[PDB]
């Protein structure tokens, strides 16, 4: 019996199966790219996903059911949360370099200008601001929705966990359709490739970011979370924050101050 | 606007986490999240170790800010003494 | 039960007994790959008449080096094996996510295995520039291979680093300040801060490079507007960093072997060796451009990377020093741990200076690209890291089995190993003073004698690498049991006896405060 | 639980010393054989 | 009473030595390895154009 | 300040050890300047200089792909 | 709707020796079941496609 | 060319790579100095019985070891930054040379006149002259004028290469999309011998770069022949 | 006396010389005539035989300082294997050379080194120190 | 910080502690071996009448041993200190390492 | 810094409710309307086929191997310029 | 019949360390000197003397004689 | 460190086995290939 605040996990097999499920989609990509066959991706996607959701039913079982995780347990859970997004921060600087090294510095292929000759940028004070401050007041509402859940307020948590969701859904559909109504593409040089594997990276993180405010939204529905005990949902505030944050400089570097 | 309908940890909290916050209540550390503070450490004064076994792991930190910690096993029994500083210590089992 | 223990693990000394078992695996993968090379330069002329194969095999070992041995060893064995003992704690603090952490360096080395067999293999540096590495040079499957390989073992490592810091910040006993963890826990706390910065950034280089090669992108091709170079950027910017990982837990190991057989309680200057560790780390992150002295970089911004390199030699003298200092005044056991360490401190401090030398872009015009740097380097990674592993290993095997190695074997390991890498590699400086290149499968034929010797010397570790294999099985083969242990009150990891059991700390150390 | 001590906490057995010879034999070479047959697969496409 | 380097450590010195001059001096001199050494003070010139 | 050109001299517009936007320059201010002149009826003599540095400077298959990018309409500088 | 958390609680205390991944019931083997099946034919499927990748083919 | 059993740097050829020496024996004599110093002081720490097993006050001896390797890196910065920016320093050159690396040969170009240029392949182990040096030769070596400055720009038309000249002290890497300068002066009339130093591929050993010295006249009248 | 794995948690028995006064005796367990030894060391030691005083430091200590501190022979054994190891490596370095390597190039043929050799000379290799400096231009020979 | 005489003086009160008992006797040679010296006859005449109160013949005879390896290769320590401590030998019967042949190998 | 307001005092969910509703969201409904009136598709430029965009080094590994994932026929052109 | 002389008694690896530091530094400034001698004067004296009378075009031209170049006969 | 004495001492003639195996079972794999290198650039 132990006489620590710390959790024991019990043996699991999602560490490889998520292991293999990495093994297949790389390895499915490669395949898609080079031997034009999407089998081993959508394989390697299934069961990514089914480890995801077994993995952090889990977690869920082990804390609202079992009780495991003490305060010590929740304090290694909030570094490890902080720590991945700061990963996940130097992970877009390395696209913000790119994009900088490219329009700091326009080579002759692009007209030695920037943007490039025949780019007909976006106008960032038409749906780009749209984002923007659907972004920002779903930064406003998440706020709301975690200070109801502190003051106990079931109802309003939910209201204002709906409301950041929907907004977040409302920028992927925009996003969507400025992707398609886009004059230029990711082959149209540096431009195209720094524009949509930048925004698309942060899109796939709002993509990320609203699934993890729904799976909150249900296990709230669920009472699964207390007014002082509810780590899964600041995670998700927190995560939802970076994601906006890098949405305001993509707004400021890419779209406006690279128009 | 203001109703209610959460939980509170009062209500729901379960296992290891109810165990640590019920025994916090009564100003107890059954799990051991607190530093204990040291008694003046002589043969008469020794610092008292809990255990739920006959033996434990003691570190002695034997001054201030050393970054030396010096570490023995503590038995049930007559208060032993840190090979170092020499301050007392003494099992106290359950 | 063997799948649950083995396969479904939540354990960290079982998870650092996986990484010790598969980066063992890797460096017979890597030595190999090594004899490879210097079979192909032992005399002048081609050997394998494919210098593709060449450039593959070059690369790959590189690869299998860095990636598959030291850091599995150093981070996943004794990392994983060690911080939490050293600590007090019952385990890390995301014993399943530690699992996956090992999990998947399995794949990410069958992903590198599969370049090397489609196609004709990435035969590109470790490195992996463009336009060598896009779609045209390496068109097909192998280079994409590798930068999954790289992605997979990235994702490892990022989340060792997270489970390594959050351990050593949070699961201490609550008296314990960070100034009262052990060197190598400091080591390792650095190391998992260095990798959770740098490897977010290689991956964007390694995609950027997937998507120029496979989405039309041209980050890196000047047809689109891109640049070659911006590509060196992101890579060394994670490559500088990268080297101090892979050596900041060989300093921490070599901290703990010396004070223990120099028969101390204590290194010397501890505050001082925190104090040059958290320097170098944070040094490390702002001369990456070293490694780009001749793309044509302004000669302002070449004399801030010379000026920025040296000061990294200030902390690190002050370790070298330390260790000195350590084993000043010890009743000193020759053991073969403290062999290796004391070939550390000497092979090490040869490597750094001729780093010093590397430093100083003027010079490195005429030393960049050619052997010079291969002897540097393998004087810090052969005779640093790999030293560092080797005392490491000798040292807690004994912890880990609870059996005792035949120590007159282990001496005589020691030795072979010893003359094997100076006579391989001290030639190298005279080759790259003057002007061999490296990454080449022929030289000139004025080359011929260093060349010769040189590969003579990879034969000799050989030997050494064949009998620690026979060294590892005699001592299961014999099962001398442990039974005392010298210096438990400044060794905790030992406290709990040889092997520990499964569990330990289940009762917390008592700490006070006072 | 699962077994504990010494040869008792890995993946191998070392029960008997021949056949744990066998099977170190087999793993280390197996990693050392490797780049050689590689070369070899290569050197034989072509 | 006497140990293995006792009873045999003067015989593994004396034979490990013989042994390994004898074998390196061999494949350094009778196997045809070029070690191309200098010209200097060895080689004569000779007309090449 | 006619002839005598051996080569292209040292510009403090372009110090570094990167000359790509010395050659670019050049190239366009000659086809800018020839452009002008050519137009209204004067002589392309007086766009020499450019003339000779960018031909120094310019790797040949950089000219001649700008040449055949400037008839194709494909050119993406400003002449 | 209404608040169920204890009898979930109830549920995954049971001391029936169950690790957690299996703790809800038989879905959970089943899904299990699913997720290894799938990981481990589509791992042998890799090496197949490795096996054929290797070669020259067309 | 380097020779048989050598030790150190080619000779110099021009001034730059005298510097180059010259700054080379002063920092290797520290290197020397320091890696004797501390194998030195390891074999003394390790020859006595004599211990001392207590804690040792580190304040004192952290400034010996702080402030003296400081003041040793200054002494090796400070030469070694002089050369850089000598190195970078106004030459005004009288003659422009371009090369392009390629896969896997050199081609040069000479257009400050007339448009001259020619590739540069290495000469095959078995159609080598006798006499001539294996993977070095080419069949169309780099003719310059001696004593002379010349600015040789370097770029390449497929992957990256590397120009390099070891006893001129150059090496400038060859990047697609990139025109890179260097400067080169030859003190001396002759051959100098260099190889591709960045890895371009299965060729990378088997393309180098032969320079050819000459008076000015001879490479004027040289010039005109290759038109 | 024996020492058992499951004692791992106690006060321990070392010979080191820097710890001079162990943490136990070497010899916990007394037999009759070891106690009446004990007893008697409470009286004046100098009533005490040498045979006494030596039975009585061995059962406080397993070796003595000289004991502990021997010399050996083992340096023997570590040096001579290693070099019958290094010499092993040759072996397998002679088989190299006569399975594995085929002929160097023709460059290194007596002929073609001489005629190398004069050639660079005659383009004044390494003329200031490395090559051609050791040559006599003068006299026709290398400098002595 | 503290001179020569007075830290004599220290160890010298150490081991004069009349009830001194085991654990101390063993802390304080343990203690005073890591520091750079020999000890100086006083303090080792104190430690060795320790031993006698503590009825422990075996640990005077160590004392005395750990005396000859704290001179290290100074090979005129050990006699100088054995000769100023022989009226105390004689006192106690404490027999030396060498008289006890406990100095061969 | 900042723009100007008040609130405070013990900030909680009314006032950041109080937020959402009264500063959040109907900026939310201006830029709404900013952008759908700003909509409408604009005159799609004259194709030139530069060298920099459209840019094919490996076949796409969808459709025809040409066409861009989110290929909008009306103003994508591919490499040979505008759809018919 | 002689008592022995106190000898010293304190400190002796702090002196031994001492003596040998200085030792180091003395062959330090030793060996300082003498490669500034082997080496770095030797080279720079090598190629002051080589230049002082070098005269380019009579090595060019016994350069031309030998065969040497493609662009001189 | 102290030790037990060997539960399953591995006699001279034991370690000169399991030696050879070792070596063996690094240098027979690497050298057939070796040994055969020229067959498979013959192809
Ligand atoms: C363990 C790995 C490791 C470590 C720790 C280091 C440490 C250093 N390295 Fe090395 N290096 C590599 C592995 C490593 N390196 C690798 C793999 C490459 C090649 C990459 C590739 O291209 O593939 C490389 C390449 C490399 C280059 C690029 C050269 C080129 O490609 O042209 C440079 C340039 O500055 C450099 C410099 C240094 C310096 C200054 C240090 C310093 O940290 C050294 C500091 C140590 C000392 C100086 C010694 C101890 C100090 C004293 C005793 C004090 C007194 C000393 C003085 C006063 C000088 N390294
Ligand atoms: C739509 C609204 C929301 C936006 C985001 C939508 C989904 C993005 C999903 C994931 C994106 C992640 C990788 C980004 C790669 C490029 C996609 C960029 C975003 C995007 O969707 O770009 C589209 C192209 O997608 C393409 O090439 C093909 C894209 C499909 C194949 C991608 C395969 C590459 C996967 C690489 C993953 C590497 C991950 C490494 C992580 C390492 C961590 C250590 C743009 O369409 P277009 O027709 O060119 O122009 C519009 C013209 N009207
Ligand atoms: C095309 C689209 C493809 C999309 C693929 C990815 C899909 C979406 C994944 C979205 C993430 C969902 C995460 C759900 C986590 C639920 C488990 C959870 O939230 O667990 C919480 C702990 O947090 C925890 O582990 C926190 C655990 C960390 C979670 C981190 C999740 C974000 C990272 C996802 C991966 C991003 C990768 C991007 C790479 C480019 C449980 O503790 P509490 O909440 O305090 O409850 C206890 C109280 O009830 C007691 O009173
Ligand atoms: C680890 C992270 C991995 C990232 C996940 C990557 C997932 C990639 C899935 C791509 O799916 C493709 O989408 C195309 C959309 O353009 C389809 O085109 C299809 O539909 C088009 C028209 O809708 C036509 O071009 C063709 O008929 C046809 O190829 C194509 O078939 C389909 O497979
Ligand atoms: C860099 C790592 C390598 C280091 C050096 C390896 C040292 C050599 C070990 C011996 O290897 C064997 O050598 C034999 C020759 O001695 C080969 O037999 C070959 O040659 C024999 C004699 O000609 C024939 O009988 C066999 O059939 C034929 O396979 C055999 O295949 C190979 O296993
Ligand atoms: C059913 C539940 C009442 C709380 C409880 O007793 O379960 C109520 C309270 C808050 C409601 C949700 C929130 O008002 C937010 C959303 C509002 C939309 O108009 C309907 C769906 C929407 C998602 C609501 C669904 C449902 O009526 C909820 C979830
Ligand atoms: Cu061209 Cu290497
Ligand atoms: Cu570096
Ligand atoms: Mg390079
Ligand atoms: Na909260
Ligand atoms: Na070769
Ligand atoms: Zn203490």
């Amino acid at each position: 019996h132990q006489t620590h605040a710390y959790h024991m996990v019990n043996p699991s097999p999602w560490p490889l199966t998520g292991a293999l499920s990495a093994l297949l989609m790389t390895s499915g990509l490669t395949m898609w790219f080079h031997f034009n066959s999407m089998t081993l991706l959508m394989i390697g996607l299934t069961t990514n996903m089914l480890t995801m959701y077994q993995w952090w039913r889990d977690v869920i079982r082990e804390s609202t059911f079992q009780g495991h995780h003490t305060p010590a347990v929740q304090k290694g859970l909030r570094y490890g949360m902080i720590l991945f997004i700061i990963s996940e921060v130097l992970f877009f600087t390395g696209f913000f370099w790119a994009f900088y090294h490219s329009s700091l510095a326009p080579t002759p292929e692009l007209g030695g200008c920037w943007p490039p000759t025949g780019i007909h940028p976006l106008n960032p004070l038409e749906v780009p601001l749209l984002n923007t401050s659907v972004l920002l007041a779903s930064g406003v509402s998440i706020t709301w929705a975690h200070h109801s859940l502190m003051e106990g307020d079931r109802k309003h948590m939910l209201q204002a966990l709906f409301i950041t969701i929907t907004l977040g859904v409302y920028f992927t559909l925009l996003q969507a359709s400025e992707y398609y109504e886009a004059p230029f593409t990711i082959s149209d040089g540096v431009y195209g490739s720094t524009f949509f594997v930048a925004t698309g990276f942060h899109g796939l993180h709002v993509i990320i970011g609203s699934t993890f405010l729904i799976v909150c939204f249900f296990r709230q529905l669920k009472f699964h979370f207390t007014s002082n005990h509810h780590f899964g949902f600041e995670a998700a505030a927190w995560y939802w924050h970076f994601v906006d944050v890098v949405w305001l400089f993509l707004y400021v570097s890419i779209y406006w101050w690279g128009s | 606007a203001s109703g209610g309908g959460v939980p509170t940890d009062e209500e729901q909290a379960t296992g290891l986490e109810r165990e640590v916050m019920l025994a916090a209540r009564k100003g107890q550390d059954p799990y051991n999240i607190l530093a204990p503070k040291a008694t003046s450490g002589t043969k008469e004064d020794p610092n008292l170790v809990p255990s739920i076994t006959n033996k434990r792991i003691v570190g002695c930190i034997c001054e201030e800010d050393n970054s030396t910690v010096i570490w023995f096993w503590l038995h049930k029994g007559e208060a032993q003494r840190c090979p170092s500083c020499g301050t007392h210590y003494k099992l106290v089992p359950h | 039960m063997f799948i649950n223990r083995w396969l479904f693990s939540t354990n960290h000394k079982d998870i650092g007994t996986l990484y010790l078992l598969f980066g063992a695996w890797a460096g017979m993968v890597g030595t190999a790959l090594s004899l490879l090379i210097r079979a192909e330069l032992g005399q002048p002329g081609t050997l394998l008449g494919d210098d593709q194969i060449y450039n593959v095999v070059v690369t790959a070992h590189a690869f299998v080096m860095i990636f598959f041995m030291v850091m599995p060893i150093m981070i996943g064995g004794f990392g994983n094996w060690l911080v939490p003992l050293m600590i007090g704690a019952p385990d890390m603090a995301f014993p399943r996510m530690n699992n996956m952490s090992f999990w998947l360096l399995p794949p990410s080395f069958l992903l590198l295995l599969a370049s090397s067999m489609v196609e004709a293999g990435a035969g590109t540096g470790w490195t992996v520039y463009p336009p060598l590495a896009g779609n045209l040079a390496h068109a097909g499957a192998s280079v994409d291979l590798t930068i999954f390989s790289l992605h997979l073992a990235g994702v490892s490592s990022i989340l060792g680093a997270i489970n390594f810091i959050t351990t050593i910040i949070n699961m201490k006993p609550p008296a314990m300040s960070q100034y009262q963890t052990p060197l190598f826990v400091w080591s390792v706390m650095i190391t998992a801060v260095l990798l959770l910065l740098s490897l977010p950034v290689l991956a964007a280089g390694i995609t950027m490079l997937l998507t120029d090669r496979n989405l039309n992108t041209t980050f890196f091709d000047p047809a689109g507007g891109g640049d070659p170079i911006l590509y060196q950027h992101l890579f060394w910017f994670f490559g500088h960093p990268e080297v101090y990982i892979l050596i900041l837990p060989g300093f921490g190991m070599i901290s703990h072997i010396v004070t223990y057989y120099s028969g101390k309680k204590e290194p010397f200057g501890y505050m001082g060796m925190v104090w040059a560790m958290m320097s170098i780390g944070f040094l490390g992150f702002i001369v990456w451009a070293h490694h780009m002295f001749t793309v044509g970089m302004d000669v302002d911004t070449r004399a801030y990377f010379t000026s920025a390199t040296m000061i990294i030699a200030i902390p690190t003298g002050v370790k070298v020093f330390s260790w000195l200092a350590t084993l000043h005044g010890g009743n000193i056991k020759w053991s073969p741990a403290m062999m290796w360490a004391l070939g550390f401190i000497f092979l090490f401090t040869v490597g750094g200076l001729t780093g010093i030398v590397l430093a100083n872009s003027s010079l490195d015009i005429v030393l960049h690209d050619t052997y010079y740097v291969v002897a540097h380097f393998h004087y810090v990674l052969s005779m640093g890291a790999v030293f560092a592993i080797m005392g490491g290993f000798v040292h807690w095997f004994p912890l880990f089995s609870g059996y005792t190695l035949n120590d007159t074997w282990a001496k005589i390991h020691f030795a072979i190993m010893f003359v094997g890498v100076n006579m391989t590699f001290f030639p190298q400086h005279f080759l790259g003073l003057s002007g061999m290149p490296r990454r080449y499968s022929d030289y000139p034929d004025a080359y011929t004698m260093w060349n010769t010797i040189s590969s003579m010397g990879s034969f000799i570790s050989l030997t050494a690498v064949m009998l620690m294999v026979f060294i590892i099985w005699e001592a299961f083969a014999s099962k001398r049991e442990v039974l005392t242990v010298d210096l438990t009150t400044t060794n905790l990891e030992w406290l709990n006896g040889c092997p520990p059991p499964y569990h330990t700390f289940e009762e917390p150390t008592y700490v006070n405060l006072k | 639980h699962y077994e504990e001590g010494p040869g008792k906490n890995i993946p191998f057995s070392v029960e008997n010393k021949w056949r744990l010879l066998a099977m170190m034999t087999l793993f280390f070479g197996s990693g050392f054989a490797a780049p050689f047959f590689i070369v070899r697969h290569q050197l034989l496409k072509k | 009473a006497p140990d293995f380097h006792d009873k045999y450590g003067n015989a593994v010195l004396a034979s490990g030595a013989t042994f390994c001059v004898a074998v390196w001096v061999y494949m350094a001199t009778q196997i045809g390895i070029e070690w191309n050494p200098s010209p200097v003070g060895r080689v004569t010139p000779k007309e090449w154009r | 300040k006619i002839k005598n050109y051996q080569t292209a001299p040292f510009d403090s517009r372009f110090p570094n050890q990167n000359q790509t936007r010395n050659c670019w320059q050049n190239y366009l201010d000659f086809h800018r300047c020839e452009k002008a002149m050519t137009a209204k009826g004067g002589d392309v003599s007086v766009c020499e200089w450019y003339r000779r540095v960018y031909k120094s400077l310019c790797p040949i298959s950089w000219v001649s792909t700008w040449d055949d990018r400037r008839a194709e309409g494909t050119f993406p500088g400003k002449i | 709707f209404e608040n169920r958390v204890a009898e979930k609680q109830k549920l995954f205390q049971e001391d029936n020796g169950l690790p957690v991944h299996l703790k809800g019931g038989a879905t959970d083997n089943i899904l299990y079941r699913v997720t290894m099946t799938l990981c481990l034919g589509g791992t042998l499927y890799s090496l197949y496609c490795l096996g054929w990748a290797s070669f020259p083919h067309k | 060319m380097a020779y048989p059993m050598q030790l150190g740097f080619q000779d110099a050829t021009s001034p730059i790579m005298e510097e180059l020496l010259h700054f080379h024996d002063h920092t290797l004599m520290i290197v020397f100095l320091i890696s004797s110093l501390v194998l030195y002081i390891i074999s003394l720490m390790l020859t006595t019985k004599l211990t001392h097993t207590s804690t040792m006050d580190a304040q004192e001896v952290e400034t010996i070891w702080t402030i003296l390797p400081a003041i040793i890196l200054i002494l090796i910065a400070l030469p070694s930054l002089r050369i850089l920016y000598m190195m970078d320093e106004i030459n005004n050159p009288s003659l422009t040379v371009k090369t392009m690396g390629h896969q896997w040969y050199w081609s040069y170009e000479y257009t400050d006149y007339e448009d001259l240029s020619f590739d540069s392949y290495m000469i095959p182990t078995s159609e080598l002259k006798p006499g001539e040096l294996r993977l070095l030769e080419v069949d169309n070596r780099v003719v310059l004028p001696m004593e002379m400055t010349i600015r040789m720009l370097v770029s390449s038309e497929d992957v990256l290469h590397s120009w390099a000249v070891p006893s001129l002290g150059l090496k400038t890497d060859a990047i697609p999309g990139r025109l890179n300068q260097t400067t080169l002066m030859s003190s001396r009339p002759g051959l100098y011998y260099g190889q591709c130093s960045e890895i371009c591929g299965s060729n990378h050993s088997f393309m180098p770069i032969v320079l050819e010295l000459v008076p000015l006249k001879y490479f004027e009248k040289w010039s005109a022949s290759m038109l | 006396s024996v020492v058992k794995s499951e004692d791992y948690a106690l006060p321990s028995y070392v010979d080191r010389r820097d710890y001079p006064l162990p943490d136990v005796a070497h010899v916990k367990n007394l037999s009759a005539s070891q106690k009446a030894l004990k007893e008697k060391e409470k009286a004046s030691w100098s009533s005490l035989s040498i045979d006494e005083k030596v039975e009585l430091y061995r059962l406080k200590f397993k070796e003595s300082f000289a004991e502990m501190n021997r010399s050996t022979n083992e340096w023997k054994t570590v040096v001579g294997a290693a070099m019958f190891f290094i010499g092993f490596t040759a072996l397998l370095l002679i088989w190299e050379k006569h399975y594995v390597y085929g002929p160097i190039p023709h460059t290194f043929e007596e002929e073609w080194v001489a005629k190398q050799t004069k050639r660079m000379l005659d383009m004044k290799v390494a003329p200031i120190q490395g090559f051609s400096a050791k040559w006599d231009y003068d006299k026709n020979e290398w400098k002595k | 910080h503290e001179t020569d005489e007075e830290f004599d003086a220290r160890w010298v009160t150490y081991f004069n502690k009349p009830d001194i008992d085991a654990w101390e006797l063993r802390k304080g040679m343990n203690t005073l071996v890591g520091y750079d010296l020999v000890p100086e006859p006083k303090i080792i005449d104190a430690a060795l009448r320790a031993c006698r109160r503590l009825n422990d013949f075996a640990s005077a005879v160590r004392i005395l041993e750990v005396v000859k390896d704290k001179a290290g290769p100074h090979k005129e320590i050990y006699p100088y200190v054995i000769q100023e401590l022989r009226p105390t030998l004689n006192e106690l019967g404490i027999s030396t390492p060498e008289e006890l042949g406990l100095d061969k190998v | 810094a900042s723009a100007a307001k008040g609130d405070h005092g013990g900030t909680g969910a009314r006032t950041w409710r109080f937020l959402t509703f009264g500063l959040a969201l109907p900026s939310v409904a201006l830029c709404t309307l900013n952008s759908w009136l700003h909509s409408g598709h604009r005159e799609r430029p004259a194709f030139i086929p530069y060298h920099h965009l459209r840019i094919r080094t490996k076949p796409f590994s969808w459709g025809d191997g040409n066409h861009t994932f989110f290929h909008n026929p009306r103003v994508n052109p591919l490499p040979t310029g505008y759809e018919k | 019949s002689t008592a022995l002389a106190k000898p010293q008694m304190r400190g002796l690896l702090a002196r031994r360390l001492r003596f040998h530091i200085v030792g180091a530094f003395m062959v330090s400034l030793g060996f300082a000197t003498f490669y500034k001698f082997a080496v770095a004067e030797k080279r720079k004296k090598a190629y002051a003397d080589f230049y002082r009378n070098y005269d380019s075009m009579k090595d060019f031209e016994e350069m031309r004689k030998a065969g040497i170049f493609q662009s001189a006969k | 460190i102290t030790a037990k004495p060997a539960k399953t001492p591995t006699s001279p003639k034991e370690q000169a086995i399991g030696l050879s195996v070792t070596f063996l079972s690094f240098l027979l794999p690497a050298g057939w290939v070796l040994y055969h290198l020229d067959n498979y650039k013959k192809s």
